[PDB]
Parts: C-alpha cells; structure tokens; sequence
C-alpha cells in the first residue's frame, strides 16, 4: 500500500467542493464518510536533553479502528481503544481488562503534568472518493478558532502508478487556484506512515 | 554586578547583607530602598 | 475499567484439593496462563512540576506494561514431556502488543465488602521509526524501566463474569528471578465492570463466592494501600 | 462444541447463541441435494454453449488463546457445514499467438440458491481482455458463454 | 452596475466620505458595527519591563503601547497565535518590539512610537511599523524621562479584534445619518415654538429634495439613501477600513451557510 | 474578578456549535435558531432580510441577555417551504448584496484622486 496527505493551508469550507468538481469526470462511486482527530502535546519536561522534541502527535482515525498513532521524534505508536481490536491472548491471560480507552484520555488525565494538550483539529463528515486505483478522502479541518484548512488523503492499492496520481490531483488543486499547499508522502505498517504524513503536512 | 539595597537621595547602590549597619557610604542618611527584580515581569497591553 | 475483587491463599499442598474444588464448584477445570509485566516509572533524572495546565494537582503514578509469552518460554529441560496442564505449577524489528494501564488506589471506606479498583487501559498494537522498541517508547513519554514480574497460573471462568486466578508470581532480574508467592498460590476473585445496580450485583457475585469458600478458603479485601503504584 | 467454545474463550459469564446463525443441521443439508442439480445443469449449459462449439474443449472440476483442540474438531467438519463451491476449469485449445482461459465457479451463498462466477481472459497484449462475472440466473450465463465464445474463442 | 451603489464626496488617508444608495438599513448599520469591532489589527498585547526608572508606572505605560497603532496592512497573513501552532508566540503569529530609552539630557528626554524598532522577522509583510502620522515625524509621546531615567521594555503585538479590546479598532468615528428632512417621521422633534427654526438644517439636505407642504405623508417610503463618513487611525488605510468591513460581514454570514451546512 | 474573558464574545465554547436549530412548539412549519457567539450585527441583518422573503410568514430575533453573546432567531414559513431552506437563501441574498457593494465601492475609490 501507499499513502500521501495534502494540506490546503490557503483555502475556505468551499475549496473542498470546488476539488470534488474537478474529480466529477474521474469519480466511479462514494462509500461512507469518515473523521479524524489532530492533537498535539507539549512536553513540560524542563531538563529535556538537548534534541529530543517537547512535541508529541496524537492522530486518531475514526473507524480505521478508533486507533490513535501516537509520533514523536520519527518514531510512531499505534495503539486502540477498541476491546474489539484486543489482540485474543492479552484477553485471556488477564494482561487486558478487556475494557480499554484512548491514549489520549490516559494522556490528558493520568499523565496531564508531563503532557499538556496544545491543539485539537478535527475533521468530521469527510467524503470518500473512489477514483481509478486511487481512493481519495477529503475532509475540512477545524480548530477551536474556526476552519483551518482542507486536507486530501489519498489512499492507493496499486504499489506502481502512484507519484503519477498524486501529481494529477495536485494539478487540479491547480485549477480551482489552490496554491500555497503542503503536500507530504515521506515514510518512517501503513497506518504509520500515514500518520505521519499527517504530521508532515501540517507541522 | 548586584545592587541589594539603594539609596533613598543620592541614589548610590548599596549590595548590604544581614547586620552590616542601616546607613549609607558619603551621606548620613539611613533611608534606603530595595531595587526591582532580576524575574522580568510582563503585562498584558490592555 | 472499575475491578472488584477479593483475594486469598493456599500453600503448595493445598493446590490439589483447592483444584479440584473450584472444578466441582465452577463446573470447569483450570486452564493454564500466564503473563510478564513490565512496570514504568518518571524518569527520575527529568524533573517536572506536578501540576496541570490548569495548575491543578497531578500525582506521579506508574504505568504497567503487560503481556502473554509463548509457554514453551518457560519449560526447561527437565521441565520436558510433563503433561501441559494444572499440574505443571507445582514443579516451579516493531514491539509487540501490549496492554498498558494506570491504576488509582483502591476506593476508601471502612467495611468495604470487596476492593473496587480504577484501571485506566490502552493497547499497544505496534511501532515504528527510529527507536520503535517498547523501551524507546516509554522512554519517549518520559518513563523509565523501574521492574518486572511474570506470573504463571490456572484460571476459572464462573457466573456473571466472576473470574478465578491461582498465582505464582516471579520477580525478574539478570541477579535471578525470585518467587514472590513462594510458597504457596495467591489466590484472586474479580470481575471487570465498566450503574450503581451492576456494581452492588458484582459485590454480591462476590460475596457468595467468599460464602461458598468460608471455612475452607477464606477470601478478603486486602489493604488499600497495598495496591497503590503511585511513585514517591 | 461451539456452545462450549463459545462458553469457553468469550463470555466470562454466558453463551450466546441464534437458531439462524445456530439454524443449520438440516437446512443446511438439502442444500447438498439442490447444489448437485445446480451443477447438473451448469454442465448442461456449458456442453452446450461451449463444448459443442470448440472442439477440443473439456471441463475439470476442483475444490475451491489455547482452546485449538477444539477449533481442530470443528475444523474437521467444515466439509459438512461449508457454503458448498465447485470451480468448473475449462480447458481450451491453445492458439499458438496466445493462450484463452476460461472457468466457471457454482456456490450457493445460502445454501439454497446458486451463483455463477464466470472468469474469462485471452490475452494478446495488443487484444488482452479480461472479464469477471456473476449471475444469479442460468439465462445470462447462456448469453454471456454465447457472446463470449463467439467473439473470443471462435475462429 | 449592480444591487447597492456607493457615490463618494471626499477622499484622503484618513477620511471617505459617501453616499450608499439602493440598501437596507439594517445592512448599512451592519456594515458601520463591523468597521467599529470586526476588522482585525495589529496591536501590542505583552510588554516585558526590564527596567523602568520613570515616574509612570510599568504597567501605566504598558496600557498606552496597546494604544499605539502599527501597521496592519498585511494583517491578514498573520496567524491568531491562539491559532497558531507555537508556545506562545512566534514569527508566524506575532511582531517583536523593543524600546531602549535614556536621559542622556539636562533638558527633558522624550519616548516617542518612532523610538520602538522590530526585531522579529517581518516575512517581508507590511506590518508592526508604529503608525507615523505627526508632521515632525515623531509620533505617539509615551514617555518623559529626566536625568538617569531608563526605560527598558519588550513589546509583542498580536492580530486581534476590537471585540476584545478597543486597541485593535482601526476605525475612529464612524458619521452615519439618513433622510436629513424628516420625511419618514423617524423622530418627534422636541421644539419650543418651531421645529423647523428650532433644529439645524443637515448637510446632506442639500442631497436630498425638501418635502413640500402641499403633500400628504408617505407611509409606503422606506429608507434606502445613507450619508456616511469612515475616519482611520492608521493601521489600515481608509478604503480598506470599508473593503474589509464590508468582506468580515460577508465572511460572517457564509459561516452561517456553512454551519447549516455541516448540520 | 467576577468579569468573563474578552474573547468568550466571540470564540465558541468548549463543543457548542454556532447554531442549535430547535422546532417550535407553538406553531406549525416554525423553527428556532440559536447563535452562539453572535450580536445584533448578524442578527438584525438575517431577521430584516428574511423579512423581504415572500414565502416566509415570521421572522423575529431577540437576545435575551447583553452578558451573553447569543441571540435566538425564530422563522415561521409557508407549509412546503422549509424555514432552513429561507435562512439559507436570506444568508445568501446578503453576501451577494454585499459582494455588490464592494465592487461598487472599489470602482469608485479607483476614480477619487486623493
Ligand atoms: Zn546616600
Ligand atoms: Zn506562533
């Protein structure tokens, strides 16, 4: 598999369908909409040795699990709240409750003092686009200060034709005079890199 | 470098420490102030 | 996650009979299990205050990483071809998954008729990047190895949830593992509850076990204190 | 044994069970019964449409936490219970610019109705085709056979 | 052209005034409350005293740098910091002043909006220079100072709304009137012997023909027709003071429309 | 002491959207729109401008507290049109108003020479 998120940086609640138009002649079908959760945290820790960030990512996707990804420096954490998604033998042993929670309720309740939540951009009501061997989301981010932004993911099985397809919707973000976006693909286990991607394109 | 306590007229720094005498060096005066801290403090422009 | 339970013991001798109780009494009999737990605390050397960015009181707590292991990881040779049941006791790149909780003190109050304990739970499914290793990880939310045990024992799956564990417990060090239950097994009662009614019907599940068990094995709450992980 | 499993792995507390999902002894049998006829019939069609026509064609039919003592036994009756599916190969001549391959798959989902699966592709780089299918109705995998056979198989 | 029209009568950098035919007042009034507190500035918000030898206090001086004005032409490609993604403040988000002043003087030592200099990067964008309007060229006097009276101070100048404070309204008084003869009864005038005599003749009557007598009141006149004047401060220039004014409520209203749509 | 922040007059609550559409009781085809952090700059203007549609019967907006930066708008339109639907199109008729109004003023600034 093979990922890239595009952030509009530049752009207001309609960018989103001015881009959905210009894809009206290389639309196939739409499955359901999806959400997804941005936090950053700031690490409180005052000795912190010198380059090790006081910055740490919380990505979660909504019903790509209910997951969260935590990242920080390079590096990623996947984890779940989902009891469905608890790996059988933790359950058995009793390594698990069987009931488990966000990393993010941990992080803002048990751990608050070391973490401190900075921000929270959420996306809801996203839409699936289902192009040719290219599925691309598209969803307006929003944070306690209004719209922020729009943000494209693009999702593709077909391990060739990519740097091809991610090009193409790059220029019809072209047409609809979208410019002064970041666009990101980089990689560190898909849900990571998509992670990060996030990361990447909106740091 | 380190100025403890002023002084209240001539407005001389003085640095004195715990039973030195409460008194200043030229004049008589035995007044003196303390001198703002060294923990900058910010206010909102409003 | 709100856990009730109650807790007991038995010597090496008493495992027999106490097995084949519980079998009668439950109507199964024991399945083999076991778990490592690795237990986290701040990292002493980083030094933060103890409070929010609400400026409330936070209190440092330890974080407890635990998983299963593959059995054969704890058969030796001389342990070899001994029938791989209840009995088995008596003779004694990414990271894995792993559940990590934070637990609160046990609720107070005189008279408790079962211990309730908080538990604060997420799982670890995977890891990648640089420092993707468990430890790295920890370390990257600011935590430090502080210990680790490994537990082996039998479990019973009864009525309404109620779950029964019998223990041993082994404290993990290059020094050597030394067993904490040596001697005997702890025995723990509990169920998990995630409404005022669910819990007072869990304390009575509970409490007619600890009525079943009265005079033969004697089921109590232990100390509150003693299940409090909070670093200080 | 799948009460128990059931009683066993999950629960902590109790079974669960539905007649629907928990329904098949014999339901789930006659469905062996009506599949045969399916599969006549399928062959039939295939005689027909296909057989008759190119001359060297033939088909060939193919089959499509510790409790794990248990999973083993049910595991082993998954012959009996499974959602019954025959692949039907046909073999083709092979044109010696490229090699046509075509094969037929019968289920019967709910075990008392049939689907048809048609995979057909003769590739020529320049002429490569490919088609995956599904039918619920013997009419139209008659008609696609046809059309299939004509433009792609015939001479 | 259009739908409402503008006509105006006088033009400088710090006044237009016009004349808003075809509108409903609700709009123009609308319109008048978004230049007043809506159109977002630049404006000092922090101010970190290292030392102050004045006989003013720190914070007395500090409420006046929040009043001085700064360039807020390019405001609208500085972030909200409380939007920004940093620790406080940054570039992105925020100009940094700095004011080192010193009587050196027998005579009195003046502090001037002219003595504050930038000393964050600008991302080349037309902002935080102290509005410049005096024609010594000196700017607003914050300060006195005598012999060994040292100010030195840190400024951090932050986008903002008037909602939330006055020191970013980029508008001064706003003149707003219609009908300057009483033609829509809007008003009872208070009057002694005549109305007429009694009360001043507007300017704007001579835009508009007088009633006649000899004519019986019309109900069904609405008001459309407004005499307006825009006076800035500086931080952004008049036409703009009423462009964006006009562009705040436009983007206040599409919110609405997007807000229904995400219900 | 007792003084609510600046910023609560216009910077949405922690979850609180800006409009909660509630169906009113009392009337049929009626609906009650509550802004949050709103004043009468958008209030007044929504409230007159449905005021000049036809098909709508009731159009009122009130803020019930000057402590609080809230108002609630109450539409009441004829059976088959929906008061959404009237509020929709209102919001719009103002922003192409307005986009007018700024055509004509910046075409007529470009004409002044001082
Ligand atoms: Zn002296
Ligand atoms: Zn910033």
């Amino acid at each position: 598999g093979k990922s890239a998120v595009i952030f509009v940086e530049r752009a207001t609640p309609a960018t989103l369908t001015e881009l959905k138009d210009a894809l009206s002649n290389s639309i196939l079908s739409v499955r359901d909409p999806w959400s997804i959760d941005f936090r950053t945290y700031r690490c409180s820790i005052k000795n912190l040795p010198a380059d090790v960030s006081k910055l740490m990512y919380s990505i979660t996707f909504h019903h790509h699990g209910r997951q969260t990804v935590l990242i920080k420096d390079n590096s990623a954490m996947v984890t779940t709240a989902a009891a469905a998604d608890i790996p059988p033998a933790l359950v058995f042993n009793g390594s698990s409750t069987g009931v488990p929670e966000s990393i993010d309720t941990i992080l803002s309740s048990k751990l608050s003092n070391i973490w401190m939540q900075r921000q929270l951009i959420k996306g809801d009501a996203g839409e699936t686009l289902i192009l040719d061997g290219l599925t691309v989301r598209l969803v307006n981010l929003f944070s306690s200060t209004g719209f922020k932004g729009l943000l494209i993911e693009l999702q593709a099985d077909e391990a060739g034709e990519f740097e091809t397809k991610i090009a193409g919707i790059e220029g019809h973000l072209a047409e609809i005079r979208a410019k002064e976006y970041k666009t990101s693909s980089d990689s560190l286990n898909e849900i990571c890199d998509l992670a990060y991607q996030y990361v990447r394109a909106l740091e | 470098a380190t100025l403890k306590y002023i002084c209240a007229e001539c407005s001389s720094k003085l640095s004195l420490s715990r039973t030195d005498a409460v008194r200043c060096k030229d004049c008589g005066h035995r007044i003196l102030l303390k001198a703002r801290t060294k923990r900058l403090v910010q206010f909102e422009a409003r | 996650v709100q856990q009730l339970s109650l807790f007991g013991s038995i010597g090496d001798d008493g495992y027999d009979l106490l097995i084949s109780t519980l079998t009668t009494i439950s109507g199964n009999p024991p399945l083999l299990y076991n778990s490592l737990c690795t237990v986290w605390k701040p990292n002493p050397s980083y030094d933060v205050e103890n409070v929010n960015s609400r400026n409330q009181l936070v209190e440092p707590n330890r974080i407890k990483l635990s998983k299963e292991v593959p059995f054969s990881y704890l058969i030796d040779e001389t342990m070899m071809d001994k029938p791989l049941n209840f009995r088995i006791l008596k003779s004694f790149e990414s990271c894995s998954p792993w559940s990590l909780q934070i637990s609160d003190i046990p609720a107070a109050g005189n008279n408790r008729s079962v211990s309730m304990q908080t538990i604060a739970e997420t799982i670890i499914l995977s890891s990648a990047g640089k420092n993707s290793s468990v430890s790295s990880l920890m370390n990257g939310l600011g935590y430090v190895f502080e210990f680790q045990y490994l537990t082996i024992g039998v479990k019973f799956f009864m009525k309404h949830g109620l779950i029964l564990e019998l223990q041993k417990i082994w404290q993990i060090e290059e020094a050597g593992n030394s067993q904490i239950t040596s001697g005997g097994f702890l025995l723990k009662a509990y169920i998990n509850v995630s409404d005022i009614d669910r819990i007072n019907y869990t304390e009575t599940a509970l409490m007619n076990l600890k009525k079943e068990l009265q005079g033969y094995i004697e089921l109590s709450v232990p100390d509150r204190q003693s299940m409090d992980s909070r670093v200080a | 044994k799948k009460t128990l499993r059931s009683r066993i792995s999950s629960p902590h507390g109790l079974i669960n069970l539905n007649v629907d999902d928990d329904i098949l002894i014999i339901r789930p049998i006659l469905g062996k019964v009506r599949f045969a006829n399916y599969k006549l019939l399928l062959k039939k069609i295939i005689k027909d449409y296909v057989l008759d026509i190119v001359p060297g064609s033939s088909i060939t039919e193919t089959e499509v936490e510790n409790i794990t003592k248990l999973n083993k036994e049910i595991r082993a009756f998954d012959k009996l219970l499974n959602i019954p599916r025959r692949e039907l190969k046909i073999n083709l001549p092979l044109t010696e610019h490229k090699s046509p391959n075509l094969s037929l798959m019968l289920e019967s989902p709910n075990y008392c109705n049939a689907l048809i699966h048609i995979k057909f592709s003769a590739g020529t780089e320049a002429n490569a085709v490919s088609f995956d299918t599904t039918f619920s109705d013997f009419k139209e995998v008659e008609d696609f056979l046809h059309f299939i056979v004509a433009e792609y198989i015939q001479q | 052209e259009e739908g409402p029209q503008v006509k105006i009568r006088e033009a400088s950098k710090d006044n237009v005034d016009f004349i808003l035919s075809n509108v409903d007042l609700a709009m123009a009034n609308s319109l008048r409350r978004v230049m007043i507190a809506e159109i977002p500035t630049l404006a000092i918000d922090s101010v970190e005293v290292e030392t102050n030898t004045t006989v003013l206090a720190d914070e007395f001086i500090a409420h006046r740098l929040g009043l001085i004005p700064l360039q807020s032409m390019d405001i609208e490609q500085l972030e909200y910091s409380r939007d920004c993604f940093c620790e406080d403040h940054c570039d992105k988000c925020s100009v940094v002043l700095t004011l080192q002043a010193f009587g050196e003087s027998e005579s009195t030592t003046n502090v001037y909006s002219k003595d504050l200099v930038i000393v964050s990067n600008l991302m080349g964008r037309n902002i935080g220079h102290p509005i410049i309007q005096d024609k010594e060229g000196n700017g607003v006097l914050i300060c006195k100072l005598r012999k060994g009276q040292e100010l030195k101070l840190t400024c951090v100048a932050k986008k903002g709304i008037a909602k939330e404070h006055a020191k970013w309204g980029p508008a001064a008084a706003i003149e707003f009137e219609y009908d300057p003869w009483n033609k829509l009864k809007h008003t009872d005038y208070w009057y002694e012997q005549d109305s007429a005599k009694e009360w001043p003749q507007s300017k704007n009557c001579e835009y508009e023909d007088p009633p006649n007598e000899g004519d019986p009141f019309d109900y069904k006149a609405q008001a459309d027709t407004f005499y307006m004047n825009v006076e800035s401060v500086g931080s952004i220039p008049v036409d703009q003071v009423v462009v964006r004014g006009i562009d705040t409520l436009q983007k206040k209203v599409a919110s609405i429309l997007l807000a229904l749509t995400q219900m | 002491m007792n003084a609510p922040d600046r910023f609560e007059l216009f910077l949405l609550g922690e979850g609180e959207s800006k409009l909660k559409i509630d169906p009113d009781t009392k009337a049929p085809n009626a609906v009650v729109i509550t802004f949050e952090k709103e004043d009468h700059t958008l209030g007044n203007l929504i409230r007159a401008e449905l005021l000049n549609d036809r098909k709508v019967l009731f159009a009122a907006y009130k803020v019930e507290h000057p402590f609080f930066a809230r108002f609630k708008l109450r539409i009441q339109t004829t059976e088959g049109y929906d008061p959404k639907d009237a509020l929709k199109n209102a919001c719009n008729s103002i922003i192409n108003k307005l986009g007018a109004l700024k055509t004509n003023f910046e075409t007529e600034w470009n004409l002044q020479t001082l």
